[PDB]
C-alpha cells in the first residue's frame, strides 16, 4: 500500500545491508585484541551524516557510503525505484531515512 | 576618541593547501564554498591567521597566556583566570571560560582565495611495496593569492600601546596552520589598504580583485577607486602599500586622482612606520 | 646536458668484429630506414670481452648506444623498440631501451678519429685541433699510445658493394674542456664519421680501458 | 578503390622492403590517437567502438600475422581521416602530428 | 515517463554493462586457484571514480571507463542520448549516478 | 634569536617525466596544473625532493631512522620509537606515527616548471609475454628548469649543527624518483636566491621566472627586482649566485642598483661557503 512508502522501507533496508557491510570491512580490518571501532565508527558515521550543505554534499556522500557497504541484495530486486528516490527527493528527507536507518539496523544485531 | 583601523591585505602568489574540511575519504579537501560570480574559492580561516598572531605575540618575547608547546603540540595556560590588563593574547583576542569574557580588540574576516579555485589535487605515495591503509592519500592545492580583512578596536585595548606589535605581526606573520610539509605557503604582506578613521562605517572590504582568471594580477576593485573618487573614503585616512602601488602609479591621469592625495608608499616598511607614528600621535604614546 | 640522449639497448647474440662499424651500421639502416638519412646521430662502440681472433665476446654490459637528439627520438624508436637484425649470417637482438644522459667530464676520449686526407699523427692533432676551435671547445690534444708508446692507429673497413675501402684513424684524448665545453664535445664531437661508429666522445676511464689491453 | 589504388602506387615509392612491426606500430599509434580522442569527446565511441575493438584484436593477436586489407586497413584509416597513402608513407612524426590536427588533439610526437 | 529519468536509467545500465565487460576481462587475464580481485577491484573503481577535478578529470576517466568496457548494446542503441545527457549536466551529478550504478551492478549476476 | 633560511633554486635545462600521475589510459601523463597567465605547467612533488634529501642524508653517515635498501625498495625503522634527538631524519623533516608528532624544521613546495608545457609526448612500448608482444604507449616529457621553494626553522632543529648538512644535500642533491625518471634529470641547482634572516616575512618565494619557452636564460621576476631596490630585502640578508649572477652582472646600472650590495657569487661553491660562515658565526657552532 502506497507504493512510496514501500520505496521508502526498501531504501532503509538497503541503507541496513550498507552499514552491516561496512561493519564487516571494519571488523576485517581490525587486528590483534584491539576493541573493534563500532561505537566510534556509528557515531562518526552520524557526525558526517549531520554535516552537509545540500544537494552534492551528502549525496556524494550516500553513494559512497552504498558503494562501501558492497554487495546489498535489497538494492539489487529494486533498481530503478530506489535509483529514481535517490535521485529526486529532497536531499533532507533522505537523510531523515538515512538516520532513522541508522537506529533500525541494530535489530539486524 | 574612539579609532579603528581597518586593513584588506592580500598575501603573495603561491600553492596553498592551508585549511582543510573533512578528509572525504582520501583528499584533504580544501575549504572552499561560492563567492563572487558564483564559482567556487577556496578559503583560509580566520581562526588559522588569529592562531598565527598570537603565535607571532608568544615567539618575540611578550606576555600571552596560551603558550605554544611546539614539543607537545599542546596549548598551556600561564594562569587559568583570564587578565586582559597584563597578558597580550587576552586583551587582544579576548577568552571565553564558561568571569569576564572580553569582546576581543581583534575583529578579522575570513581569507578568499583571489583566484578561483578548480581542481588541482596532489598524489601522494610511500616507499614502495609492503603497502598499507596509510599508502596512498591525495591531497588538494591551489595557486592563488589569498585576500583576508581584519578591523580593530583600538579604544577596546587595555594598553593602548599593544596595537604596534599587532601590526608589526601582521607584517611579519609566521607559518598559518596547513600542511606547510609539502606545501609552504608564505602569508606575508605583499598589499596593504589601511585606513585610520574614528568612524564604525568601515567600507576598504575586499577590494583587491583578479584581472584574469587563473593569473597573478590583483588590481584593485573598480568599486573601491569609485567609492574614493566619489568623496567618501578620505585620502587623507588611507594607507596603501604594496605591490598594488606600481599598478595604481600606472593608472592614467592618477594625479588628478583623489587616490594620488591619500597616503601611498611602494615600500610596506616606510607605509608601516608612518602609520605607527600617526597611531602613536593619535593615542599619546 | 640533457638536452641530447643516449639511446642504449642491450644486445645481445653471436661474437662480433671488432672493426665492425659498417656491418652494424649497415644492419641497422636495413631495419630502420630512417637512420639513413639522419644528420646528428652517432652510435658508441659496443663494449665486452675480445677474443684472440679480432673478435668481440657479447657480454651482460655489451649493449649498443646511439646518440641522438631528444626531438629525433620517436623516427628511430618504433624500428628499435624489441627489434633485430641480422649482421651477416648472425641473428641479434635488442630489448626495450633505456635512455642515459650526457654527463660532463674532466677530460674525455674517442676510440676512432677519421678526418679525410690525414693519415700522419702530427697533421692528425692539426686538423683536430682545427676542429677543436670551429666548435668553440678549450682544451690540450693527446693521442692514445700502444704498449709501445706509439700512437695507436684503428682502422675502419668499408665493404661498399664488391670493393672495400681503407680508413685509418686515431684515438684522441682530450683534456681541461670546462664542463660546457666537454658537454659540447661529447654531443658534436671529431670526425664525422659518427654514423659510422667512430667519431663519439666517452668520458676519460674508457681510454684507460683501451690502453691497458 | 581510391586505397588499393593509393596502395598500388606506393609500393615502388618506399624504396625498401616495408618493415611488418612499422605497419603495427604505425596503426597502434592510431588506435592511441583514436583513444585520446575518444577521452575528449564521449560520442566518438559511438562511430569508432567498432574499429577501436578490431584494432585492438589486431594489436593483441601475433604482429606478423597479416591485416586484412579492406576489411581492417581502409576503415581505419578512412575513420582517421588519413588516405593509405599517408598511413604507409609518411614517417611517425608525420603521421603523428597529421593525427593530432585532424582529432585536435594537443599532443606532439 | 519523465525523459530525462529514462536518460538516467539507460546510464545506468550502459555503465553497468560497462563494468560487467571490464569484469569479465580481469576474471579472463587470472589463473589457477587464487581469488579473482573483485572487491578491490570495485575499491579502485570508486577510488578512481572519487578522485577528479571537475570537467576533463572524470570526463576522459568515464569515457575510458566505457572504452574499457567493451561493446554496450545500450550504449550502441543509444549513442545520442547518453552522449548528449553526458555532455550536459553537472559532473558531479553523473559521479553520483556512477556511484549508484557501481552499487547497482549486482542484479546482473 | 629566530633564525630562518628561505630560498628559491633553480635547475639546469632538460628533459623531466618525473612525478606521473594516475595515467588515465595509456599516457604517464606529467603531473600540470595551472600557474601564471593561466598557461599549463608541469610540477614536481616537494615530497619527492625531501624523499631524495632523506636519501643523500642516510647516504653519507647522518644516522637516520629511515634506511633506503635499494634493493628490495623497503623502508627499515632503525628504532620504533621516533628520537629526533639523535636521528638527523627525525630532527628535520619530523613524523607522525597515529608519541610526539615533530613539526618538522624543513617546508618545502612543489616545484614549478618555468616554462608552460606545450606538447612533448614521447613513444614508449612496454613489452609484454602475449608471445613477444609490444603495445605502444604514450609518456609526457617536458623540457624545462624547475623552481622551488623551502623555508628553514633552524631554531625549531633540536641540534643546530644540523643545518649544515642539509645545504649540502640540496647542492648535491641524488636522483629524484628514481625508476619513473626516464630522462636522468638533475636537481642540483644552477643558481640560488637565499635569504637568511631572523623575521617571519618571506618574499623571494619564486623569484626566477623568464617565461618565452622559445629559450631557456631564465631570467629574474621584475617583481623580485623591484622589492630589493624599494627597500625591502635587506641586501645584507640576500645571497644570490649561480649562472643568473652572470647575466645580472651585465646589466647596466648595476653597480648602482641596491641589488650589488646583496652577497653575490658567480659560484656557487663560494655562495655555500660564505653562508655557512655566516651560519656558523649566527648559531655559535
Amino acid at each position: 500500500n502506497s507504493e512510496e512508502d514501500k520505496q521508502y522501507l526498501i531504501f532503509i533496508k538497503v541503507f541496513q545491508q550498507a552499514m552491516k557491510g561496512n561493519f564487516a570491512k571494519i571488523y576485517a580490518k581490525t587486528e590483534e585484541g584491539k576493541d573493534p571501532p563500532i561505537k566510534k565508527k556509528v557515531e562518526r558515521l552520524r557526525a558526517e551524516l549531520n554535516y552537509c550543505y545540500d544537494e552534492l554534499s551528502f549525496k556524494e556522500y550516500l553513494s559512497d557510503f552504498l558503494v562501501r557497504g558492497g554487495l546489498n541484495k535489497y538494492f539489487n530486486e529494486h533498481q530503478e525505484e530506489i535509483a529514481l528516490l535517490i535521485k529526486k527527493s529532497p536531499w533532507q528527507e533522505i537523510r531523515i531515512w538515512s538516520l532513522l536507518a541508522i537506529a533500525s539496523y541494530k535489530p539486524k544485531d | 576618541p574612539n579609532y579603528y583601523l581597518y586593513g584588506t591585505v592580500l598575501t603573495r602568489y603561491g600553492l596553498a593547501s592551508l585549511n582543510h574540511d573533512i578528509r572525504r575519504g582520501n583528499k584533504t579537501i580544501l575549504q572552499k564554498g561560492y563567492w563572487n560570480n558564483g564559482k567556487i574559492h577556496s578559503f583560509v580561516g580566520s581562526s588559522a591567521i588569529r592562531w598565527a598572531l598570537r603565535f607571532y605575540l608568544q615567539k618575540q618575547g611578550y606576555l600571552v597566556n596560551r603558550v605554544w608547546d611546539e614539543e607537545e603540540h599542546i596549548n598551556r595556560l600561564t594562569s587559568e583566570d583570564f587578565d586582559p590588563e597584563k597578558f597580550y593574547d587576552d586583551d587582544i583576542f579576548g577568552f571565553a571560560l564558561l568571569p569576564n569574557q572580553r569582546m576581543g580588540a581583534l575583529g578579522m574576516n575570513m581569507a578568499v582565495s583571489l583566484t578561483p579555485y578548480d581542481g588541482a589535487v596532489k598524489l601522494g605515495a610511500k616507499s614502495g611495496r609492503e603497502k598499507d591503509s596509510t599508502s596512498l592519500h591525495f591531497t588538494e592545492y591551489h595557486a592563488t593569492r589569498y585576500q583576508y580583512y581584519f578591523g580593530i578596536d583600538a579604544t577596546h585595548l587595555k594598553d593602548f600601546s599593544r596595537i604596534l606589535p599587532m601590526i608589526d605581526g601582521i607584517m611579519n606573520l609566521p607559518k598559518v596552520g596547513g600542511s606547510s610539509n609539502i606545501f609552504n605557503y608564505p602569508f606575508c604582506p605583499d598589499s596593504l589598504v589601511f585606513q585610520w578613521t574614528n568612524h564604525f562605517a568601515s567600507y576598504i572590504s575586499y577590494c583587491f580583485e583578479y584581472c584574469d582568471p587563473k593569473s597573478k594580477e590583483a588590481k584593485l576593485s573598480q568599486e573601491f577607486i569609485d567609492e574614493v573618487e566619489c568623496g567618501q573614503i578620505d585620502p587623507s585616512k588611507l594607507w596603501i602599500g604594496g605591490t598594488i602601488v606600481k599598478d595604481l602609479q600606472q593608472l592614467d591621469n592618477f594625479e588628478s586622482s583623489p587616490l594620488n592625495k591619500a597616503h601611498i608608499y611602494r615600500n610596506r616598511n616606510e607605509m608601516i612606520e608612518a602609520l605607527k607614528t600617526v597611531i602613536k600621535r593619535d593615542l599619546g604614546l | 646536458s640533457e638536452e641530447y640522449v643516449d639511446l642504449t639497448f642491450k644486445l645481445r647474440g653471436a661474437p662480433i668484429p671488432l672493426d665492425n662499424g659498417y656491418l652494424t651500421y649497415a644492419a641497422l639502416s636495413r631495419i630502420c630506414p630512417p637512420l639513413h638519412e639522419l644528420k646528428s646521430i652517432g652510435i658508441h662502440p659496443i663494449a665486452g670481452i675480445p677474443t684472440r681472433n679480432n673478435l668481440l665476446e657479447l657480454t651482460a654490459q655489451s649493449r649498443l648506444k646511439i646518440r641522438i637528439y631528444h626531438q629525433q627520438i620517436p623516427l628511430i624508436y618504433p624500428y628499435l623498440a624489441g627489434q633485430a637484425f641480422h649482421i651477416g649470417q648472425n641473428f641479434y637482438q635488442l630489448d626495450i631501451p633505456d635512455y642515459k644522459p650526457l654527463i660532463s667530464s674532466e677530460s674525455v676520449y674517442s676510440r676512432l678519429v677519421i678526418i679525410k686526407g690525414f693519415q700522419d699523427s702530427t697533421n692528425f692533432i692539426e686538423a683536430v685541433q682545427r676542429q677543436m676551435d670551429n666548435l668553440g671547445i678549450q682544451g690540450k690534444i693527446e693521442l692514445l699510445t700502444r704498449q709501445d708508446g706509439t700512437p695507436q692507429r684503428r682502422q675502419l673497413t668499408i665493404n661498399k658493394e664488391g670493393k672495400q675501402f681503407k680508413v685509418r684513424g686515431f684515438g684522441v684524448k682530450i683534456s681541461e674542456l670546462n664542463p660546457e665545453d666537454s658537454l659540447t664535445l661529447q654531443e658534436q664531437g671529431i670526425g664525422g664519421k659518427r654514423k659510422m661508429m667512430c667519431g663519439i666522445f666517452v668520458p676519460a676511464t674508457r681510454s684507460k680501458e683501451e690502453e691497458e689491453t | 578503390i581510391q586505397g588499393i589504388s593509393e596502395l598500388i602506387a606506393l609500393t615502388p615509392q618506399l624504396g625498401y622492403k616495408p618493415i611488418p612491426i612499422e605497419l603495427t606500430r604505425k596503426l597502434q599509434l592510431i588506435l592511441l590517437v583514436f583513444e585520446q580522442a575518444i577521452g575528449k569527446d564521449v560520442k566518438l565511441l559511438g562511430d569508432l567502438g567498432g574499429i577501436m575493438e578490431s584494432l585492438r584484436i589486431a594489436s593483441t593477436t601475433n604482429q606478423s600475422q597479416p591485416y586484412h586489407l579492406v576489411k581492417l586497413i581502409i576503415p581505419v584509416c578512412e575513420k582517421a581521416k588519413i588516405s593509405v597513402f599517408q598511413l604507409f608513407g609518411s614517417d611517425f612524426k608525420e603521421l603523428g602530428k597529421i593525427l593530432f590536427g585532424n582529432f585536435s588533439l594537443e599532443l606532439k610526437l
